């Protein structure tokens, strides 16, 4: 796929999100489609409605509140948007791009009064047969890191070397998952072109791709062949030529990394290590999701729990739309036409969900899903960052949350 | 021996019938007047089938509908293949039509005609809807001007007190009337009228009537023929107080006697000078003003009352009322066309020109008081009237106004009255109507020498086969006319009898005039057969021939003094009649050698010529650029930090591409390749990121909002009710162009050819071949490596 | 029908990516789906009338399939769109013999293209959803079969099913049988069946008695003077675009009218003569940069630049008729390949006697005779 | 000038001799009158239609007394659905290769061109198309008409008739001033036809007709069949220096001069190419030269069997393997036989009626 943006196709995808949730709600709560009607027009009767949370003006203030939100699909209400009256609802958390289901009424034509919120149901968890679990049996250690890997004012990978020595000779994990950026295109020396002569290279790199081959490849090559290593990019990776989410995987041969133990995965990607389902995505949902909140009970909860539940409910790793912007320098860079690929593969909730963030590292169980932010491997100043270690005790529900221990370790 | 035989002269239309006026022979070999009322005439309509439809389909639709509107029991109709070759664009060359015979006399709505653009799903055009009844009769029965008519089934008891004629009959159907071949005609009763008026309203003071009761057009009319009767009527101009003179106490009494005399005389032809559009009008209105009950005797149909609207239409009413008697006006358009040597066409002038006799005209003014008490003045004034009356007659006979017009009428197939009182158009019209209709065509709905070039256009039409159909109909018609004219001239050379010879000369003249008038058919703007493409075609060829006629004249060392399509004047260069005529004939032969059908002749011989204009003279006569227009510059920063746009190997106050690379002019430090390419790549990625921010903009200039919100109908604007279209504000065309621009900066061939876009306008404060060639090859490697960084993203796009 | 019974019917009707449209399907969708199929069929007919090769037609229609009528998708909606559009066009084209023959021809050609775009596995499955000869019969006929096929398993069929291969001597004939072409047999069966079904559809149409069906059926439907512009003396001075526009106007009686009208004004055709010219031609000025900027001509269009718009095959035939040598033609085509249309046109001017305006081409051609 | 038959001779012929019953039974494809006859077109050509029975057919032809009539298609209504597949072969396209006859003459020598044309066409109709029910009929002068009456042949569309014609019509370009340059390798039909014609080429072309003994004729029709200009120019010089060499000598000179000219590693390519040119010339001279128009359309009219030829008086009889044009009975000779024996069964026409009857009996059995 090329760099094309097609408005009809983008709009198709946004329409389909509303429609597919309409079917999930109808099956879960066992409602008939005749119970759903168009909330954008007046009725005498209470109705069920499903739609996307949007601002009530298309040119809107940075800071939203419960009085400045609107909610339809093309079939549901000819795509019309209707202001939300949330005054009869004491507890809520909404965000722009959220798909939601309501019970309510448009009494007079110009507002839809929400009487209750029908919570979206949590997706199912993967299962395994007894045979498969016995093979896996015949503890599991997974290490997870996330870039940047060098500081803002130099090109030292000394900390990464120290780390590699540690995993090779002490920790000895089965798998290492490394998230980009590796060479971050917004690194301030890279951005300004203040790139020095490297006396430890016989021939100087002429491009950022060559800088990766001379700087990272030789150090990555030293990771033990016994440790399978997975690379997942960022849209800030200079080495990627696909700078939109969802992002195609890097090409391992081009990075001159050995087949013996390196796999390049897409951003996002989902995979199993033994029975454990991982869902990995490298856009900072945890930083970006700005909730509009009402209620003492909702506000007293931890933000990271609420945000993880929104992601599980929305069944996509970056449900915010329009995606966030850094102001132009960088952003989520959503390729809206392919948001399909960012949905939970198979409709399954992952056992472990890893979504690196610039917020402080964390590991939390939410709705029986282990949610992990390993933090940045090095800090901008050059001080130690962090990484995550996952140790898991060796049809059936994996109950990874009951068997997994996650440590957040100073790198 | 069992059929009614009449020589027809004129006609009139009334109550959807056609009346013919003419003469019948009696047992004593004398001829009296007669009228024939013709019933049963129909309009010939042709309905043009639609694509896929047939005439039978048409028959099914309109015939029943026509039976209703007109209230007819049955309507004769049948399929018929007809050809079309005129100016209506959507009609084919040939088609099967439905020919419908719609009677003029119908029980209902007889005055309502079927329009050509009648709405229907079976046909899309209708010809013949507005057919004139005289036209229908003449064309259907192949009547060619005044002639003898065999009339069978003549009803002698149907018509009662309808006319001023001696014999009145009728017929139920026009097919009962056929033309005979008899070439002779009966003598005509001619009555010369001369009227003296008075300006109060124009009022009539006196009338002179000179009767010639045996004018034979079959033999030349003897010069100075004397009238069988001469009478003058007069009323007093102020108060109440040769040949016969009759006095009346007032004008009403006078005009009453006039009408009575007209009835008894029963003339076939009324001769006069300026009758048509001067004196007949005065005569008519005065009979109207004074309520003369017998006013209709000026014609041959009897009416007790005038038309309702009587009091442009005045011309028709009078012409209609006169129907039955031919108006022989020597000074109307026809009369003038036979007397081109005149200039005013005043009576005395015409008399001089045509008869070589002098008459000094008295200016009679009856307003003058002397005419109420001075008997000698009154008598001299009446003498003037009598003289004018007999002069008018004599002139009309000398210029052969009747025979020529008759021959013209027989050739064109129109009415004698129309030839006498109309323009050329009428003849031009009917000659074609007869010609086309007979060959299955549908016609449209209603010394200096003066050389004669009148035959120019008719020779062009014949030579180049120019016709509505294109040998075509028009050229063939002309060829026949020219051929017959030769046949006549051949017979003349041999003919000994002066009578037959004079007759031949009349025939020959008529044939000539007919041919030389044919151009009017297609050239006259208001012609029924007008065709601009043909007119222009004939006109252009006419210019060429005339232009080349000039060159020909000069090739004989002659000088063209003047020229036009009708005539060309040539200076012979001689001072002798003989030498002049020989030059003239030599030129005649030369012109014909180059144009076989163009036969010019010598019309005028000028021994001397004082010339000012054609009719003004005295003489002695003898007898990538646009693609990048909105891209933005690549901005580089020096690893001293000065920022500047990079425009390739081009001039700049900020940087220099030297033999060892890109150099900063502020601090002299050289960029390394990585220092350049990291910045190229960083800009690219900034652009690609902006592009993926997905800003949208609205079309509508009165709205224009920019937003990142996308409606589930993408193109639809989110402003309540706004009808504008939404478009990605960084289109993928713009992105691609931006990258292609970056690519161009590091393209060696483009750098060397100096085809890059300038980074600076001339008024910019920072405004800055063989050096570029050299420097580009010296930096090839740097360029190609810079270029590869752009290509990383261009193949991915 | 519950949405599940309808899905099971369409799963059974479309076990193959191709269909003979044997069973009937069980207003905006009706019109759009009919219009979208109709556009593809008109593009097929436009390419057939231009004598394009099957491979060129396949290349032109491939992007139209992705846009208007996706083939080879697992989407139930695209499969529905293909069925319903076919049956909706049966209602449109059943009315006249000419409309049926045009529809059967275009639709049978559409079937051929789609069959060729299938995988060999999908073709075999579709044929399963033509008797091979024995190895003994192959051994007996081996010499005659090899001689026939050399220039180009065996299937034995009546020769009447492969008349096109018989005419070219591409198949061996014995005792009224041809030894082979399967696509031509399937296409003839499809065409025959479709023609029978259109006749049946027409017999039932009076019960269905409309605006959309009528509209869709109708959607298939001076030295320099008005005469001299058609003459060789004047026309020998025209560049190829004006030649193309002309030949068209004569053959068929917006952009082309504008390009030609303004060119003729530029050569001196008066307003009055131009109105005569157009009225007479309808029997039933831009420079090259401007001409090239207009939307590209499609089937039935004659505007644009032949050096860009025509195939090298068509240009070569035109240039050969102009007496150009093979070396001259290669030089012109090299310029065309480079996108240097005005250079190609300048070369044609020079070889038949830099120009970048049709009126300058005409004026220069006239100046050479004055 | 032997005048053709008089109008009274034609009246006598249709009254007493013409085999109306056999022609009706042939065209009707049944013993009982059917639509194959009632709806069949006939055209009549006069010295200046459809039929319901043998009696109606006889009575209308006797009343009309045409110089010939022509058989057309079976229609859906009484005067196209079906017609016999037909071929016409005339001598005209062989005139450039015969010396035994000039203009519109024919004899048993040049009749061998038509005999070979019938043999090659019959091989294709039988072996390649599987047709069983066909008959050849003398055209009454110097050609022959084939009528293929198999149900499958009768029902052919104009497209299928054109494909059958294009299969059998190998010699599309009849111009003898040019090399045919036929497609290689030969199609199996063309290879088989060459092997069938080769044995007759020496005896017919090189010996009996000997058309290339004339050096101008050899330059006009033998030399243009060769591919190589140096060979053509060398042979032309050699025959100018050695005039009036027989066709057989000139045929051998081609190989001798070619062997002298074409030496070294490329010689085998020239030998193959010369053999191909000689093979193309065997086909140019002896292969069937069909009239292409009569075969293409179901509606084409063709002269009925047993018509009289208006210039020769010959009956258009069925052809067997023994037939030559001199064996065709003339109407005047048949009238002279009938004066002695007033019964058609005692005339020279009866063997040809018996042959045609046996054909019709076979056809009706197959139907
Ligand atoms: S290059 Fe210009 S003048 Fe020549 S054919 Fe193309 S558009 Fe016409």
């Amino acid at each position: 796929r090329t760099m094309r943006q097609n408005l009809q196709e983008a709009s198709d995808v946004l329409d389909d999100q509303i429609e597919s949730f309409t079917k999930i709600i109808q099956n879960h709560y066992k409602l008939s489609p005749n119970d759903f009607a168009d909330p954008t027009i007046q009725s005498q009767s209470e109705i069920y409605a499903v739609g996307r949370i949007v601002p009530d003006s298309p040119t809107y203030d940075k800071f939203l509140n419960p009085e400045s939100l609107s909610l339809t699909s093309r079939m549901g209400g000819v795509g019309r948007r209707v202001r939300l009256d949330l005054s009869q609802v004491n507890e809520l958390s909404f965000f722009l791009g959220q798909i939601v289901a309501f019970k309510g009424k448009n009494a007079n034509g110009d507002y839809f009064t929400v009487n209750s919120i029908l919570p979206l149901p949590y997706p199912n968890s993967p299962v395994s047969t007894s045979q498969e679990l016995q093979e896996f049996q015949a503890s599991l250690k997974v290490i997870v890191t996330c870039g940047p890997y060098f500081a803002n004012d130099n090109f030292s990978l000394e900390l990464l070397q120290e780390f590699i020595d540690s995993i090779n000779n002490e920790v000895k994990p089965h798998v290492l998952i490394m998230f980009g950026p590796f060479i971050d295109i917004t690194h301030p020396l890279i951005a300004s072109g203040k790139l020095p002569n490297f006396p430890q290279f016989k021939t100087q790199p002429k491009t950022l791709d060559e800088l990766f081959l001379k700087l990272f490849t030789p150090i990555l090559k030293t990771i033990s062949p016994h440790i399978q290593t997975v690379l997942i990019p960022s849209t800030k990776d200079a080495i990627s030529n696909h700078a939109a989410y969802p992002q195609a995987s890097l090409i391992r041969k081009a990075l001159q990394l050995p087949k013996r133990n390196f796999k390049c995965m897409a951003n996002p990607s989902s995979f199993q290590i033994n029975e454990i389902y991982f869902g990995c995505s490298n856009v900072d949902t945890f930083k970006d999701l700005k909730e509009v909140i009402k209620g003492g009970t909702t506000s007293s909860r931890y933000r990271l729990d609420r945000v993880s539940e929104h992601i599980l409910q929305q069944r996509r790793y970056y449900p915010i739309f329009p995606g966030s912007i850094r102001t132009h320098i960088s952003g989520a860079d959503l390729d809206v036409s392919y948001l399909g690929l960012t949905e939970f593969v198979g409709g399954f909730s992952p056992d472990i969900m890893i979504i690196p963030s610039e917020l402080q590292h964390f590991a939390r169980v939410v709705q029986n899903v282990v949610v992990i932010n390993p933090g940045r491997f090095i800090r901008a100043t050059g001080n130690r960052g962090s990484y995550a270690q996952i140790t898991v005790q060796c049809v059936y529900l994996h109950n990874v949350w009951k068997r997994a221990r996650v440590d957040l370790i100073a790198s | 021996t069992d059929t009614f035989q009449m020589f027809w002269l004129d006609y009139c239309e009334v109550n959807n019938t056609l009346i013919l006026f003419g003469k019948v022979k009696l047992k004593d070999d004398n001829c009296v007047s007669a009228m024939v009322q013709i019933n049963g005439l129909c309009r010939e309509l042709f309905f043009l089938p639609r694509e896929g439809k047939t005439p039978t389909d048409i028959h099914e639709e309109i015939i029943p509908l026509l039976m209703d509107k007109y209230g007819l029991d049955n309507i004769r109709a049948k399929p018929q293949k007809m050809k079309y070759s005129f100016e209506l664009p959507d009609i084919p060359s040939e088609s099967d039509y439905l020919k419908v015979l719609l009677p003029y006399q119908t029980p209902k709505s007889s005055r309502d005609t079927i329009p050509s653009d009648l709405s229907s799903d079976t046909f899309y055009h209708v010809f013949g809807g507005n057919s004139n009844i005289f036209e229908s009769f003449v064309i259907q029965n192949r009547i060619m001007g005044p002639c003898w008519l065999d009339i069978k089934g003549a009803d002698f008891n149907s018509i009662r007190n309808a006319s001023h004629c001696a014999v009145e009959v009728s017929v139920d159907k026009p097919q009962n009337i056929t033309p005979t071949t008899t070439k002779t005609m009966p003598n005509l009763r001619c009555l010369s009228l001369s009227i003296q008026t008075l300006m109060n309203k124009q009022e009539i003071v006196s009338i002179t009537l000179s009767a010639y009761r045996n004018i034979s057009l079959d033999s030349p009319i003897p010069e100075n023929i004397k009238p069988d009767d001469l009478c003058t009527l007069v009323r007093p101009p102020q108060s109440t107080s040769p040949g016969r003179v009759r006095l009346f106490n007032n004008e009403k009494a006078m005009l009453s006697c006039f009408c009575a005399m007209l009835k008894v005389e029963d003339p076939d032809v009324i001769i006069g000078h300026r009758l048509q559009n001067v004196y007949l009008d005065v005569l008519a209105h005065r009979m109207h003003d004074l309520n003369i009950p017998t006013f209709s005797s000026i014609g041959r149909r009897l009416r007790r009352t005038w038309p309702e609207k009587f009091g442009n239409m005045n011309h028709f009413f009078i012409s209609d009322i006169c129907s039955g008697r031919l108006i022989c006006d020597i000074a109307n358009e026809m009369g003038q066309s036979l007397t081109p040597k005149c200039q005013s066409w005043d009576l005395s002038e015409m008399y001089q020109v045509t008869c070589e006799k002098e008459h000094k005209p008295l200016d009679i003014d009856y307003q003058n008081p002397q005419y109420q008490n001075d008997v000698n003045s009154m008598t001299m004034a009446l003498q003037e009237n009598i003289t004018n009356c007999m002069i008018s007659a004599e002139v009309s006979y000398r210029i052969q106004l009747l025979t020529l017009t008759k021959q013209l009428t027989n050739l064109a197939g129109n009415a004698w009255a129309q030839t006498l009182g109309g323009t050329r158009a009428g003849r031009n019209e009917y000659i074609l109507l007869h010609e086309f209709s007979r060959n299955g065509f549908i016609v449209p709905d209603k010394y200096v020498l003066v050389m004669d070039f009148n035959s120019l256009y008719p020779s062009i039409i014949q030579e180049f086969n120019i016709c509505f159909t294109t040998q075509g109909v028009l050229p063939r018609l002309l060829a026949n006319l020219v051929d017959r004219r030769r046949e006549v001239k051949k017979v003349m050379k041999t003919e000994t009898d002066p009578h037959k010879r004079v007759q031949c000369d009349i025939r020959q003249q008529a044939l000539k005039l007919t041919a030389n008038s044919m151009y009017g058919c297609l050239g006259y703007v208001n012609s029924r057969f007008y065709a601009k493409p043909l007119a222009m075609l004939v006109t252009n060829k006419g210019r060429e021939i005339l232009m080349n006629t000039r060159q020909l004249a000069e090739s004989m060392n002659l000088l063209v003094v003047y020229g036009d399509t009708d005539s060309v004047m040539i200076d012979t260069g001689c001072d002798n009649y003989a030498d002049a005529i020989k030059i003239g004939l030599g030129f005649k032969r030369l012109v014909n050698e180059r144009y076989r059908l163009l036969e010019i002749d010598i019309d005028n011989v000028f021994k001397k010529l004082l010339l000012h204009a054609k009719k003004k003279y005295a003489a002695l006569t003898v007898n990538d650029v646009e693609r990048f227009k909105d891209t933005v510059t690549l901005e580089l920063s020096c690893p001293c930090d000065k920022r500047f746009p990079f425009g390739g190997i081009v001039s700049s106050n900020y940087y220099r591409v030297s033999y060892n690379g890109l150099q900063c002019k502020h601090c002299e430090q050289l960029f390394t390749p990585l220092q350049l390419t990291s910045q190229i790549e960083h800009s690219i990625r900034a652009h690609i990121s902006l592009y993926y921010a997905g800003w949208l903009q609205c079309d509508d200039s009165t709205c224009g909002i920019v937003t990142r919100q996308v409606s589930v109908f993408g193109k639809r604007c989110l402003n309540d009710g706004c009808t504008g279209v939404m478009r990605y504000k960084y289109s993928d065309k713009q992105l691609y162009n931006q990258l292609l621009y970056f690519d161009s900066l590091f393209d060696c061939e483009k750098n060397k050819k100096q085809e890059l876009k300038p980074i600076y306008l001339p008024d910019d404060l920072d405004y800055p071949e063989s050096s570029i060639k050299a420097l580009t090859e010296q930096n090839r490697e740097l360029m190609e490596t810079g270029r590869s960084v752009v290509q990383k993203y261009l193949n991915d796009c | 029908s519950s949405s599940e019974e309808e899905k099971k019917l369409y799963a059974r009707l479309y076990e193959s990516k191709l269909s003979f449209y044997d069973l009937p399907p069980q207003l905006e969708q009706f019109e759009i789906w009919a219009i979208d199929r109709l556009k593809i069929l008109l593009e097929i007919e436009s390419c057939l009338s231009r004598n394009k090769s099957i491979k060129e037609i396949e290349t032109i229609i491939k992007p139209q399939f992705q846009k208007l009528l996706p083939f080879n998708t697992e989407s139930l909606e695209d499969r529905k769109k293909d069925y319903y559009s076919h049956f909706i066009l049966r209602l449109c084209f059943c009315r006249s013999k000419e409309l049926r023959e045009k529809f059967v021809r275009a639709e049978t050609f559409l079937f051929k293209i789609r069959f060729n775009m299938l995988t060999s596995t999908d073709q075999t499955k579709f044929v399963q959803s033509l008797q091979f000869i024995s190895n003994e019969e192959k051994a007996e006929l081996s010499h005659q079969l090899y001689q026939t096929v050399s220039a180009s398993k065996f299937i034995k069929l009546p020769f009447e099913n492969v008349i096109e291969l018989v005419g070219n001597r591409l198949v061996f004939l014995k005792d009224g049988y041809a030894y082979l072409q399967q696509l031509n047999l399937l296409s003839n069966e499809f065409a025959s069946k479709l023609n029978q079904e259109l006749i049946k559809t027409y017999q039932y149409l009076p019960r269905l008695n409309l605006p959309i069906l009528n509209h869709l059926s109708s959607g298939y439907t001076d030295e320099i003077n008005a005469q001299s512009v058609w003459s060789e003396e004047i026309s020998s001075n025209y560049p190829l675009c004006i030649k193309n526009l002309m030949e068209g106007l004569k053959k068929n009686h917006y952009y082309g009218r504008q390009q030609l009208s303004l060119f003729l004004k530029g050569i001196g055709l008066s307003a009055d003569e131009a109105l005569k010219f157009w009225s007479e031609a309808f029997t039933n000025p831009w420079d090259c940069h401007t001409i090239l900027s207009k939307p590209r001509p499609g089937r039935g269009d004659y505007h644009g630049c032949p050096f860009r718009d025509w195939s090298h095959e068509r240009l070569s035939a035109e240039l050969r008729s102009m007496k150009l040598t093979q070396a001259q033609i290669i030089s012109v085509l090299d310029s065309c390949q480079k996108g240097e249309y005005t250079i190609a046109c300048t070369k044609v001017f020079e070889m038949t006697h830099h120009i970048a305006h049709p009126n300058l081409y005409f004026e220069r051609s006239r100046q050479l005779q004055k | 000038k032997t005048n053709g038959p008089s109008s009274s001779d034609m009246e006598y012929y249709y009254k007493s001799l013409y085999p109306f019953k056999h022609i009706f039974n042939w065209l009707n494809h049944s013993p009982k009158p059917s639509r194959d006859m009632i709806n069949r077109e006939f055209a009549m050509a006069f010295r200046s239609n459809s039929f319901n029975s043998v009696q109606d057919f006889k009575a209308q032809i006797e009343k009309a007394n045409p110089d010939r009539f022509e058989i057309g298609a079976i229609y859906n209504k009484p005067p196209a659905l079906e017609k016999e597949l037909v071929f016409d072969i005339d001598m005209d396209d062989y005139d450039a290769f015969r010396t035994c006859c000039s203009g519109a003459q024919v004899c048993s020598k040049c009749w061998k061109f038509i005999s070979l044309a019938m043999k090659i066409t019959n091989t294709a109709l039988r072996e390649d198309f599987g047709y069983k029910d066909f008959i050849w009929v003398f055209s009454g002068r110097r050609g022959a008409h084939c009528w293929v009456s198999d149900k499958r042949a009768r029902a052919l569309t104009d497209v299928q008739r054109r494909n059958v014609l294009d299969y059998v019509n190998v010699i599309r370009d009849r111009n003898t001033d040019k090399r045919l340059a036929l497609k290689r390798p030969y199609h199996p039909h063309l290879a088989r036809s060459l092997e069938q014609l080769k044995p007759f080429f020496v005896s017919i072309m090189l010996e009996e007709q000997n058309p290339w003994e004339d050096d101008q004729h050899a330059i006009q029709t033998l030399l243009p069949a060769l591919y190589d200009k140096q060979l053509i120019d060398s042979l032309k010089k050699y025959w100018l220096d050695n005039p009036r060499r027989s066709s057989k000598e000139k045929w051998n000179d081609i190989d001798q001069i070619a062997t002298s000219l074409f030496k070294g590693p490329k010689q085998d390519s020239h030998i193959i190419k010369l053999r191909e040119c000689k093979e193309d010339l065997v086909l140019m001279t002896l292969y069937p030269k069909l009239d292409v128009e009569v075969t293409k359309q179901t509606i084409h009219l063709l002269k009925a069997p047993f018509c009289i030829h208006p210039a020769t008086g010959n009956v258009c009889v069925p052809i067997d393997e023994s037939f030559a044009p001199e064996k065709a009975p003339k109407l005047i000779d048949l009238q002279t036989e009938m004066e002695k024996n007033n019964d058609v069964s005692l005339t020279a026409l009866q063997p040809f009626i018996n042959q045609f009857q046996a054909y019709v009996s076979s056809l009706l059995k197959n139907e």
